[PDB]
């Protein structure tokens, strides 16, 4: 999820505007 | 700012940043 893909490893705006609604 | 490791509030908050007046979910277990 959210936290494997942006806390444990480094975020990207794409990954980030997949939670967006 | 999102290029980077993020996590509890730093990344709650780039949500916040990032999906503007659209808001977002934050599911930290799913």
């Amino acid at each position: 999820g959210i936290v494997e893909q942006c806390c444990t490893s480094i975020c990207s705006l794409y990954q980030l505007e997949n939670y967006c609604n | 700012f999102v290029n980077q490791h993020l996590c509890g509030s730093h990344l709650v908050e780039a949500l916040y940043l990032v999906c503007g007046e659209r808001g977002f979910f934050y599911t930290p277990k799913a």
